[PDB]
RNA sequence: UGGAGAGUUUGAUCCUGGCUCAGGGUGAACGCUGGCGGCGUGCCUAAGACAUGCAAGUCGUGCGGGCCGCGGGGUUUUACUCCGUGGUCAGCGGCGGACGGGUGAGUAACGCGUGGGUGACCUACCCGGAAGAGGGGGACAACCCGGGGAAACUCGGGCUAAUCCCCCAUGUGGACCCGCCCCUUGGGGUGUGUCCAAAGGGCUUUGCCCGCUUCCGGAUGGGCCCGCGUCCCAUCAGCUAGUUGGUGGGGUAAUGGCCCACCAAGGCGACGACGGGUAGCCGGUCUGAGAGGAUGGCCGGCCACAGGGGCACUGAGACACGGGCCCCACUCCUACGGGAGGCAGCAGUUAGGAAUCUUCCGCAAUGGGCGCAAGCCUGACGGAGCGACGCCGCUUGGAGGAAGAAGCCCUUCGGGGUGUAAACUCCUGAACCCGGGACGAAACCCCCGACGAGGGGACUGACGGUACCGGGGUAAUAGCGCCGGCCAACUCCGUGCCAGCAGCCGCGGUAAUACGGAGGGCGCGAGCGUUACCCGGAUUCACUGGGCGUAAAGGGCGUGUAGGCGGCCUGGGGCGUCCCAUGUGAAAGACCACGGCUCAACCGUGGGGGAGCGUGGGAUACGCUCAGGCUAGACGG
RNA sequence: UUCAAA
RNA sequence: GGGGAUUGAAAAUCCC
């Protein structure tokens, strides 16, 4: 089961702020907000010129703990992106955009991912009218992400959706804030994205 | 224990017995002809190849001899008797061979 | 005698037979001489039913003695249609 | 089609039937470089026609008798023992190697 | 799209060099742990032994009959006897038991792989074509009557039907011997002579169905032969007498020392014969940048075997796993004279082992045997079951939540950790309950039509009340291994060269980040580690891609056999080499692209991808070969 | 003498 | 068999 525990602290670990929480990591409190040094009795301590080693892996484990992925299902992803034309970094992050639990936090409908899944594992979620709970479902291009009929009044919904009322959305994405619909318009480019990752780094990481 | 199949063997039995006895009588005459054809007694000797000819197909006909074994026989028959005639012989009879 | 059946491809609970020409002899899914359509129980997909009637044609012209549902699927396909 | 082989009379021995000694030449699997090897036929002289250092061509054909396959098609270039000399030499080199040894 | 290196010899250095680690794999096993599902997969050892049940039969539309039953007749009645019909039994006869299923023991071999040859051959059922089926005669079992055995079963006598056997015809036509044109190994035609055919059954009965016979083809499946390829040891040199070949026979569907009788002395080997060891081969699988290396479970192809040895009979086919005979070992009967048996079929027992599933459900589907058909048989197979054994998908919550409870840990005693983690608030709703509820199955068959085409109609679901759908709805498993370097992760205490750790280098003899525990941390997560094994890193046997003065390594030197290698110019050939076509290269797998299960695993469809080998053309620089020249190598005066 | 100490 | 002396801790050596 995907991880499940204290979250704000892989924030801390990584140096880096991780929204694996939505709001609370807005609002001073996503601990990165004073308090960035790593968890445990050893955090505040001097750090030590870490190996080329530990720079590759705290980098793909990074990039892998903000989709709260599994190493296998991560490792399966990338190794696919290997196999497939194009350059690797950036087909691998088109890959991990493309999950439907992702797509589903891309277009609001849930304040983070590990919520974005939830709604999916519980059929709150519709592509293109058919049910889907796998929240590893791959969205191609044209796909038509909407929320359940059955779904589209439940309280949660509405607050998430409300709050995506005039707020922009990905250049590869478009929400259609009214019936809940939302469509998966392209792959994004690397240049789309802006996550505090160096592909290049990962793709190291796993050639070792 | 019981598989009624007990009967392919003891048909096959008859079947072996059946056979048998249609190649032998064919050898005893085969070789009265040739023995006859080596005394160059020309008349008799194909007199009895006829028959022998004869078994041989009809051993044929069914699933005894069969095949191109008959014609292998009546082959290295004809063979034998037309040659041990050459001591004078002179197809007499003339059944068999077509001199 | 040489046959036209089917040979059973695809997976558990997910049938996907083979229209193969092949001697009555050959284990069900073992080496046949021909493959002449596909056949799909399910008709999970539009495309369920194929038969090179062409082919077909031929095997039948030279013996191929087909099983009742090979017969079947040949006729759908309009194999000894002669209208 | 029936293989046609050409090679040297190395021995002519036997009655109705000559040793024709083939050579055949490769790269190697492994290594590139061309090698050659050789293989003795006995084939099949009805008429004692040929002899002893004869080239002659080799053809594929229905069984004369054991070891015996092939039947000579033809002369290709008569009277030449260098070949022939060759490989007796080679098998007197035998008569070496073993226990004992012979002269080079 | 295709190549990462690190630790360890020294006080230090460079090099050589081995060992070791990081990565992929697996039919795994073992430890701790363990929630759900789909698809796969599961005796790797004793090819040890096996209780029990099931695993091959079908046909009454080939034939006669026995037993139990019913009905109708011939008689004035009974007895006796005739016909019809139901159930059942096995016979005779036919087709199938040579497939399907299992396992590899054996096998280094034409066994397998690949490409070819057969003028040296076979092929039941199926398909097309040509021509036929006139007459006679006969037997054996059922059954009946005796005899011999404990039994298994046997011996004799008598009766009888066939699509059983035989004789005579007809000979389309075919076979054999000679001849002869033609062609070319025994291919094809032709003439005389000789020889060779058959079965009957059904009926919706003068016509149709199912069959029979002889030929020529097709299609399918094969036999035999050949080129090339296929492991380790040379501390295995020589091997060989049916041995090598010939002539004539025998034998087979057919070639052949396959076998035999005679006659020759020959065959094989350092290009590894013979001997020994090991091993089923392949498509493919794993690994690798590739070249390679390793492997051959599952699925597909071929082969071999059926307790261990031999043999044949029957048949289109076997020298036959659930057929037969004999020898051996073993088990079991036994009246000790003599008998019965063979799970490497499914499931299961037992043994061995670190280790491997259910004595399950169904013939509904696909496929197979027999049948005109209805149908019957099918442990093939389609399913379910068990095992985290493997892969893929899922869950054990989501959002809010303190400048931050308690507890435990640490402390410079100020404070710092676990930690938004918890509590708690609010959402959602695995499980579970209720309702609906599949696809897979439309043929065979029947009716119309013409038993055709074509139309209509009907019967069938093991899986399964499962999947899926719709309601209702609970906050609801987390482990395992690491934290001295390689190698991501550090502190206290306890132990002292003890107890112990340790892949390699090394830790521990009172301040141990290395032992054991705790707090904290890293990694992964229904799994995590360990052991074993394969490839990698390892250019560490170097073809790609290594070396030999002193590191391991130039033979003590020469002579010279085989072999390898060969100067300059011209010509022929075209073997190597190169180019073009063309055949072959099974399917699956792999790769790319779309699709079907909500995704994926899994699966379907389609698409390139060629190496190898055969054939046909072409080129001729280089290598090769044959000719002829040349002096600059070599040799000679 | 052993192991380890700059 | 410690328990001391010695040792960085041992082996050894001297003590009970
Ligand atoms: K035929
Ligand atoms: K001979
Ligand atoms: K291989
Ligand atoms: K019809
Ligand atoms: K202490
Ligand atoms: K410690
Ligand atoms: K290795
Ligand atoms: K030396
Ligand atoms: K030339
Ligand atoms: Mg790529
Ligand atoms: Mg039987
Ligand atoms: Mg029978
Ligand atoms: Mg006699
Ligand atoms: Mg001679
Ligand atoms: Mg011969
Ligand atoms: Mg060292
Ligand atoms: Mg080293
Ligand atoms: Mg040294
Ligand atoms: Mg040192
Ligand atoms: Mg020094
Ligand atoms: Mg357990
Ligand atoms: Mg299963
Ligand atoms: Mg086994
Ligand atoms: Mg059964
Ligand atoms: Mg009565
Ligand atoms: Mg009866
Ligand atoms: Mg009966
Ligand atoms: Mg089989
Ligand atoms: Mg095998
Ligand atoms: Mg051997
Ligand atoms: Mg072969
Ligand atoms: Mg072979
Ligand atoms: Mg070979
Ligand atoms: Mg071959
Ligand atoms: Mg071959
Ligand atoms: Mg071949
Ligand atoms: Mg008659
Ligand atoms: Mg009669
Ligand atoms: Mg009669
Ligand atoms: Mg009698
Ligand atoms: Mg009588
Ligand atoms: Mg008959
Ligand atoms: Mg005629
Ligand atoms: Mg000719
Ligand atoms: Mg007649
Ligand atoms: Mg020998
Ligand atoms: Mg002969
Ligand atoms: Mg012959
Ligand atoms: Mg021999
Ligand atoms: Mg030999
Ligand atoms: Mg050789
Ligand atoms: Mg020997
Ligand atoms: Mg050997
Ligand atoms: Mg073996
Ligand atoms: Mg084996
Ligand atoms: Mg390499
Ligand atoms: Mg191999
Ligand atoms: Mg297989
Ligand atoms: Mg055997
Ligand atoms: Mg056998
Ligand atoms: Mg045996
Ligand atoms: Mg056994
Ligand atoms: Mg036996
Ligand atoms: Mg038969
Ligand atoms: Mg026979
Ligand atoms: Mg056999
Ligand atoms: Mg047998
Ligand atoms: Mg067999
Ligand atoms: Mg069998
Ligand atoms: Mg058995
Ligand atoms: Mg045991
Ligand atoms: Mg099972
Ligand atoms: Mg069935
Ligand atoms: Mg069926
Ligand atoms: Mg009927
Ligand atoms: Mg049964
Ligand atoms: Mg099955
Ligand atoms: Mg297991
Ligand atoms: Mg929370
Ligand atoms: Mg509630
Ligand atoms: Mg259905
Ligand atoms: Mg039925
Ligand atoms: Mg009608
Ligand atoms: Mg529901
Ligand atoms: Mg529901
Ligand atoms: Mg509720
Ligand atoms: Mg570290
Ligand atoms: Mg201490
Ligand atoms: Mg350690
Ligand atoms: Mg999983
Ligand atoms: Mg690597
Ligand atoms: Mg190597
Ligand atoms: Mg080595
Ligand atoms: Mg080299
Ligand atoms: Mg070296
Ligand atoms: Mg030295
Ligand atoms: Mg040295
Ligand atoms: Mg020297
Ligand atoms: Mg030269
Ligand atoms: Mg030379
Ligand atoms: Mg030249
Ligand atoms: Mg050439
Ligand atoms: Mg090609
Ligand atoms: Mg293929
Ligand atoms: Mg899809
Ligand atoms: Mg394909
Ligand atoms: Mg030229
Ligand atoms: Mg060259
Ligand atoms: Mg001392
Ligand atoms: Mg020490
Ligand atoms: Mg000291
Ligand atoms: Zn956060």
């Amino acid at each position: 089961g995907r991880y499940i525990g204290p979250v704000c602290r892989l924030c801390r670990r990584e140096g880096v702020k991780l929204y694996l929480k939505g709001e609370r990591c807005y609002s001073p409190k996503c601990a990165m907000e004073r308090r960035p040094y790593p968890p445990g009795q050893h955090g505040q301590k001097r750090a030590r010129r870490p190996s080329d080693y530990a720079v590759r892996l705290r980098e793909k484990q990074k990039l892998r703990r903000i989709y709260g992925i599994s190493e296998r299902q991560f490792r399966n992803l990338f190794e696919e992106a290997s196999k497939k034309k194009g350059v690797t970094g950036s087909v691998f992050l088109g890959l991990l955009e493309s999950r439907l639990d992702n797509v589903v936090y891309r277009l609001g409908f849930a304040v983070s991912r590990r919520q974005a899944r939830q709604l999916v594992r519980h059929g709150h979620i519709t592509v293109n009218g058919r049910r889907v709970d796998l929240p590893s479902y791959r969205v191609r291009p044209g796909d038509e992400i909407a929320v359940a009929e059955k779904s589209r009044n439940l309280e949660l919904i509405r607050q998430n959706l409300e709050a995506m009322k005039g707020r922009k959305v990905g250049p590869w994405l478009s929400l259609d804030v009214e019936g809940m619909k939302g469509k998966f318009l392209r792959l994004p480019d690397r240049e789309d994205l802006a996550l505090p990752v160096n592909e290049q780094l990962v793709i190291e990481f796993y050639s070792r | 224990r019981n598989l009624s199949a007990l009967k392919r063997h003891r048909q096959s039995l008859k079947r072996r017995l059946r056979n048998k006895a249609k190649k032998s009588a064919i050898k005893t005459l085969s070789k009265k002809a040739v023995q006859l054809a080596q005394e160059g007694k020309a008349e008799e000797a194909l007199k009895i190849m006829r028959k022998a000819e004869s078994l041989i197909d009809k051993a044929a006909k069914g699933s005894t001899l069969h095949k191109n074994a008959a014609a292998r026989r009546k082959s290295r028959l004809m063979r034998k008797v037309r040659q041990l005639l050459e001591a004078a012989g002179a197809p007499l009879i003339g059944g068999g061979l077509s001199a | 005698m040489v046959k036209i059946r089917l040979a059973r491809f695809g997976s558990k609970h997910n049938p996907h037979y083979r229209i193969v020409v092949t001697d009555a002899r050959r284990k069900r899914d073992g080496k046949y001489i021909e493959k002449i359509g596909y056949y799909d129980p399910r008709k999970t997909t539009p495309d369920w039913l194929k038969v090179d009637v062409e082919r077909a044609r031929y095997w039948l012209s030279v013996g191929a003695q087909p099983t009742d549902t090979a017969r079947r699927l040949l006729r759908q396909a309009g194999v000894f249609r002669q209208e | 089609p029936k293989k046609v082989l050409t090679g040297v009379v190395v021995s002519d021995k036997m009655q109705k039937t000559v040793t024709v000694l083939v050579e055949r030449q490769f790269p190697h699997p492994l290594y590139g470089k061309v090698i050659k090897r050789s293989k003795k036929y006995l084939a099949h002289d009805p008429e004692e026609k040929y002899k002893l250092g004869d080239v002659v061509e080799i053809i594929e054909s229905r069984p004369i008798s054991k070891r015996k396959r092939f039947r000579v098609l033809r002369l290709v270039e008569s009277g030449r023992m260098d070949l022939v000399e060759k490989y007796l030499i080679r098998r007197q080199n035998y008569q070496s190697l073993s226990k004992r040894g012979g002269k080079a």
